[PDB]
């Protein structure tokens, strides 16, 4: 309230603000026990890390993979499963292995230096810190380890160095819990889950077909690309029920969870200039390795694939499980959102003084401009829809809008107070995915040209 | 559908009530009292060869307002001597008001331009006198402004 | 059209005249109704669109056969 | 009451989508707003960032703006 | 009778509505026994089809050519 | 805008007439304010600044999601 | 294909700010209210018999910046002041800024060169005074930056 200098500045050395954008909030389905809520949401890794999650964890790989795309959202939000216990597999080969750990609050990197050798090691070292055996416990099987909080504690454990795997196990099934995370908030688009199950993953495809979100998964599985009559991988799973859901084959998606970037490219593009994902390039993705027939079958199965081309990286052909491409699902669901919202809110400000709606001839063609506002325009301008005149069919693409007369509308709609029937029209336009040339070479002299003057007839006169 | 009366009362021209310096006018001509022109067009259009729309607001409010009175009228008097009055002095400026009965109304500042021509002849003569105005925005006086916080799209 | 009724005085049965109040005075009215709820059809296109019938004979109304 | 008493009925201006301060969102889920809705108990409900009122309705099923 | 949404949109991708006209519908006397009565009316070869009507039957043909 | 607002003859009390003196005149204005205090936020970059993301398209105004 | 509105908003006169010492100039001329132009081209061309081209850049910014008022606003007597006043201290720069509606900008240093003739006449005359600038590079102040990066090739 008090303010000791007329003029006052605060040099911040080094450090940039970055402006406000418009974004979809992507949702994250974690297993955990760091906060109550069943959903928060966070809009930097540093306000993750301040709530005792532990750096190299599911939650934080997410997060930071998606802050880093050049279309990435400015909140994120991160669902809350319950949690069991967590594994640290070293199945493979490994020379320093580090893991980061926290425990109520307590931050700890143990280390240690044959898999079952470098597992029981570091369960031994586990049990040396007494923070950790007060408030958690070790055990070592095989090659994992598992470890387990005490349950006042709460615990996370992230990736440090080394290879290894990080799973969380947890008794909850995501078709249990998605009905009661999308009752406390509904203002999220994007979905992705942390279990990696076939079952999660279909509940999940499911879930999202029925409340209207944008499926995402990676899958790291080997068989992606299997010869094509090997119809034994989730990707072909999903292809027999005819769900949509936005998946790709990958090497590290169980290690960092790539669907952040992903997402980071497409958050904040938005749908009604209908830009495709062909070539769009994804920090933290990895290029796929295999060969010619490697990249058939996959493309066979719908599988995306990122591929460095030119020394860059670059996805591909931006496919869904249904065989549609993305762009046309998010082209529908942008119009499905927007004219709905663009109607209520001219009508609830034509309620809010009086002087409501009222269905009569009189009244009710005042929708074809408000329609022709909002969607059915900006998508004109911006290149979305198409228009003109076709010159093959003789057909025209200019938008249409019909709405029934009162003579019309049956008796019981007038008690229902419902009007119904109302029909629009649109044509999507199309982006450039492939390209084939085809050149030519003259070493000597070119033959003389025929040296006809004639205007080219059109075609042959005989026709009886 | 019936027909609507569009109005309550009945316009009655006396009710038009012009203040000129805080005086009322007396003595207006048989048809028409005064009449209110813009000289300019609100808002221009540029039209490019591609078919891009461009438009420029115009600050130039300046009007002139007609008023006819009859030349036995007292006020051709006042006018007359104010005209040589401010000739001299060098000061032109002086309130103007309009009242409307069912219409639009005005309040600004005005001054007289060009004084009306006489003629003699078998009836009495009329006189049409010229008066600028600073600002030629016709503001109303009724329960408008509910409404406009309505129009507004785009 | 909102219609009024007023019965004459020949229909009054003659216990009214003494108790001096009238009766049966008829009035209708067709109240309005305001808009609650709104349903859309959209469609998409892709491809070209089919070429649409050329046929240019007036819609008839509905089939002649009839017995 | 505020949203209701300086209204004309003559409008048939009914309450369908008025905004009403000083209320809170109804909270409940999709099968919670049915049973309100069949049980004719009038929710408030927050769309697109702001509060609307729903459906106007009475106990007995006759919409309030009739009566 | 219920509507969660003030306002709701299908997007139905590619399909366009025709409209009705007026016509004198024909009639195919065919040989099977999909169905009791002596005649009915369909509207597209879809419900043909979904009444057990093998694709490439001589009624499968006539209506897709009608 | 500033406003003004008289009040007609029809509407004033007779006990005015006789003590001739008018009431109810009412009038309405908005007052400025000068500049007291200002706070600046400055910013130091010493490295290369890291690259920009190369978004072309207009920012879109708020997320469209919402029911 | 539909005709686009170039612009949401409407190009507004009124909106073009110029700020010369720290204090805005108001009693703008009619038709125009500044015009500013380059002295030199940006970038001279020498061609060889053969065809061989070769370019230089030009490190001349400097510029006229033209500025009309009426013969009646005040802002003529502060300029004539200073005149002398720079005459006899002599320091003659000063900041000069331009604030554009729905066009480009222009900050930079800049000082009076040559003061416009007087004419009296029937009408009220016009001064276009002639004010320099160190440099004439009009600078924007939009969404561009996120394309120059793309137009580039070769």
């Amino acid at each position: 309230e008090y303010q000791d200098k007329v003029v006052d500045v605060e040099v911040s050395l080094g450090t940039q603000p970055i402006d406000t954008v418009g974004f979809e909030t992507p949702m994250f389905l974690a297993m955990h026990g760091n906060f109550p809520e069943r959903i928060r949401f966070y809009v930097s890794t540093a306000g993750m890390v301040a709530d005792g999650f532990a750096v190299g964890s599911p939650a934080y790989q997410f997060a930071t993979n998606a802050f880093a795309g050049n279309f990435a959202p400015q909140r994120v939000a991160i669902g809350r499963m319950s949690i069991d216990s967590s594994k640290v597999d070293f199945t493979g080969t490994t020379e320093q292995v580090v893991v980061n750990i926290t425990l109520n609050k307590v931050v700890k990197a143990v280390k240690i230096n044959t898999p079952a050798q470098i597992a029981t090691a570091l369960a031994d070292a586990v049990t040396a810190d007494a923070d950790l055996t007060g408030k958690a416990t070790a055990v070592a099987t095989g090659t994992y380890v598992t470890v387990t909080a005490v349950s006042p504690n709460v615990v996370s454990v992230g990736k440090g160095a080394g290879v290894y795997k990080i799973v969380n196990e947890s008794s909850e099934t995501v078709a249990t819990v998605l009905p009661s995370v999308i009752a406390e908030n509904h203002n999220w688009y994007f979905l992705a889950t942390e279990a990696r199950s076939d079952a999660d993953i279909v509940a999940a495809a499911e879930f999202a077909k029925a409340n209207y979100k944008l499926h995402i998964y990676n899958s790291t599985d080997v068989d992606a690309y299997a010869p094509e009559n090997s119809a034994a991988s989730v990707f072909d799973t999903l292809k027999s029920l005819s769900y949509d859901s936005l998946g790709t084959s990958d090497a590290g998606a169980d290690v960092d969870f790539t669907e952040g970037s992903v997402i980071g490219a497409m958050a904040a593009n938005d749908p009604s200039y209908g830009d495709s994902l062909h070539l769009k390039t994804m920090p933290g993705m990895v290029p796929f390795a295999g060969s010619d027939t490697q990249r058939s079958n996959a493309w066979s199965r719908n599988a995306n694939i990122y591929r460095g081309l030119y020394g860059g990286g670059s996805y591909i052909e931006g496919k869904t499980s249904s065989g549609q491409y993305v762009d046309v699902i998010r082209f529908s669901h942008w119009v499905k959102f927007r004219m709905e919202e663009s109607v209520f809110a001219y009508m609830k400000r034509r309620s809010d003084m009086g002087l409501s709606m009222k269905m009569s001839d009189e009244d009710l063609p005042v929708l074809k401009s408000v329609l022709m506002n909002n969607p059915i325009n900006i998508g004109i301008r911006n290149g979305g829809i198409l228009t003109g005149y076709d010159t093959e069919n003789k057909v025209s693409y200019d938008p249409t809008i019909i709405i029934p007369k009162r003579a019309n509308i049956p008796t019981n709609d007038l008690a229902a107070r419902i009007l119904r029937d109302v029909k629009v029209e649109l044509v999507y336009n199309n982006s450039l995915h492939y390209v084939k040339i085809r050149a030519s070479v003259v070493l000597d002299r070119p033959a003389g040209q025929s040296t006809n003057a004639q205007t080219p007839m059109s075609s042959s006169a005989v026709g009886v | 559908n019936q027909s609507k009366i569009l109005t309550l009362q009945a316009y009655d021209p006396a009710k038009v009530l012009v203040f000129i310096g805080g005086q009322r006018v007396s003595g207006f001509a048989a048809d028409t009292k005064i009449v209110i022109t813009r000289n300019n067009d609100n808002i221009s259009v540029h039209a490019g060869v591609d078919g891009e729309i461009s438009n420029a607001l115009s600050r130039d409010n300046t009007g002139v307002m007609t008023l006819s009175l009859q030349n036995t009228a007292k006020w051709n008097g006042y006018l007359a001597q104010w005209q040589r009055q401010a000739n001299v002095t060098g000061l032109i400026y002086l309130p103007v008001q309009v009242e409307g009965s069912q219409g639009l109304s005005l309040n600004t500042i005005g001054w007289i331009q060009k004084q009306p021509d006489l003629s003699y002849g078998t009836e009495v003569g009329q006189m049409d006198w010229e008066i600028g105005v600073l600002d030629a925005w016709l503001s109303p006086d009724q329960i408008q402004g509910i409404a406009a916080g309505i129009t507004g799209l785009l």
